[PDB]
């Protein structure tokens, strides 16, 4: 996964 | 792993002025740039997002501006809740922020009064010596401060610290302890404290005697 | 009402362990991924860490990779910071954030930090302050005023409390933040202004408390004849 992206449930 | 640098690192504003804060990138960072807010003993809070989006309660006098490599903060007109810190954070290459740009009052030139205090038999008692010279009421913060003894300039032997700005008087207020053992102490004579400031048109000296006070 | 709550910090010496804990409340915790970022006088604000919303994914600042550990008890609202092999770099205050909303987007920055939990890496060890008079005189005069004051020397760790006359004096103090000495104890002044009519018929005590050592001085202030 790439840092930046969405960290969160059900991107 | 993008470098953000602010400038100024310093502002100095009235109530009601339009002020800039600018924020550049050392690589395009599209549109991926927050504007944060930070007082004093506080937490940083998030103002703007997105380069211009404000969030929510945020008050409109701020605006952000930008894309790529150079970004803009703006208040239109400055009220007193918004002297305080202000950071960009990149957040497109993992998540790093500029230095800090701090919005203080302006206020008139005000020299230090310069007061000087020698240190206590209680201490000498003790084997050291702490002579304070405070510089009171004063702006601008910066301030030159040297400690001579026997007009010898003293290196690496003194600390100072400075109060936050003052809300009522908008002023600085500024502290200097030279730390000697005992034995260093006792064998010199004049213990002096040369201020340079703006308010001064020449450096004002306080100065003591050993034995005189 | 979106609200973190960082626990844990304090003085711990170079080389050891500690874990710091970040409590939620005001969202659904176990949806959104979490950060660490840390503040010292001397490095900003630093980045340090983030967790993804099940705890898989986990990436570090490269200052902290393979000494700090970041992790999440979702059954209990709580992010942990994991530090080990602390050194005095490792020194700040440090913030728990939670990631912004979902959206379109495809870079995410923070939206909400905590208040903050100060960790002290020192080589130092518990000590009550000396404190010690800053007597006035005709050298701490101007116009009717006289400055007096206390020099809280020589105490660990943080903070102190300054009171003058059992806290009956409140007007005129500037009560200095403590500076770090190489010694690796901290020392702050406080000073008051006063007239100079009242020194002869006007006693003033600074009142010092330092809880960690339960120390408790009352140190008079009397005028000098010079």
């Amino acid at each position: 996964a790439n840092p930046n992206a969405n960290p969160n449930a059900n991107p | 792993d993008i470098q953000m640098t602010q400038s100024p690192s310093t502002l100095s504003a009235s109530v009601g002025d339009r002020v800039t804060i600018t924020c550049r990138a050392s690589q395009s960072i599209a549109s991926w740039l927050a504007w944060y807010q930070q007082k004093p003993g506080k937490a940083p809070k998030l103002l703007i997002y997105k380069a211009s989006s404000l969030e929510s309660g945020v008050p409109s006098r701020f605006s952000g501006s930008g894309s790529g490599t150079e970004f803009t903060l703006t208040i239109s007109s400055l009220h007193p809740d918004d002297f305080a810190t202000y950071f960009c954070q990149q957040f497109t290459s993992y998540w790093t922020f500029g230095q800090g740009t701090k919005v203080e009052i302006k206020r008139t030139v005000a020299a230090p009064s310069v007061f000087i205090f020698p240190p206590s038999d209680e201490q000498l008692k003790s084997g050291t010596a702490s002579v304070v010279c405070l510089l009171n009421n004063f702006y601008p913060r910066e301030a030159k401060v040297q400690w001579k003894v026997d007009n010898a300039l003293q290196s690496g032997n003194s600390q100072e610290s400075v109060t936050e700005q003052d809300s009522k008087d908008s002023t600085y207020s500024l502290s200097s302890t030279l730390t000697l053992s005992k034995a260093d102490y006792e064998k010199h004579k004049v213990y002096a404290c040369e201020v340079t400031h703006q308010g001064l048109s020449s450096p004002v000296t306080k100065s003591f005697n050993r034995g005189e006070c | 009402q979106v609200l973190l709550v960082e626990s844990g910090g304090g003085v711990v010496q170079p080389g050891t362990s500690l874990r710091l804990s970040c409590v939620a409340s005001g969202f659904s915790f176990s949806t959104y991924g979490m950060h660490w970022v840390r503040q010292s006088p001397g490095k900003g604000l630093e980045w340090v860490a983030i967790i993804w919303y099940d705890g898989g994914n986990k990436f570090y600042a490269d200052s902290v990779q393979g000494r700090f550990t970041v992790s999440r008890d979702n059954s209990k609202n709580t992010l942990y910071l994991q530090m080990n092999s602390l050194r005095a770099e490792d020194t700040a205050v440090y913030y728990c954030a939670k990631a912004y909303r979902t959206s379109l987007d495809k870079k995410y920055g923070m939206d909400v930090w905590g208040q903050g939990t100060t960790v002290t890496v020192s080589s130092a060890s518990t000590k009550g302050p000396s404190v010690f008079p800053l007597a006035p005189s005709s050298k701490s005069t101007s116009g009717g005023t006289a400055a007096l004051g206390c020099l809280v020397k020589d105490y660990f760790p943080e903070p102190v409390t300054v009171s003058w006359n059992s806290g009956a004096l409140t007007s005129g103090v500037h009560t200095f933040p403590a500076v770090l000495q190489s010694s690796g104890l901290y020392s702050l002044s406080s000073v008051v202004t006063v007239p100079s009519s009242s020194l002869g018929t006007q006693t003033y005590i600074c009142n010092v408390n330092h809880k960690p050592s339960n120390t408790k001085v009352d140190k008079k202030v009397e005028p000098k004849s010079c």
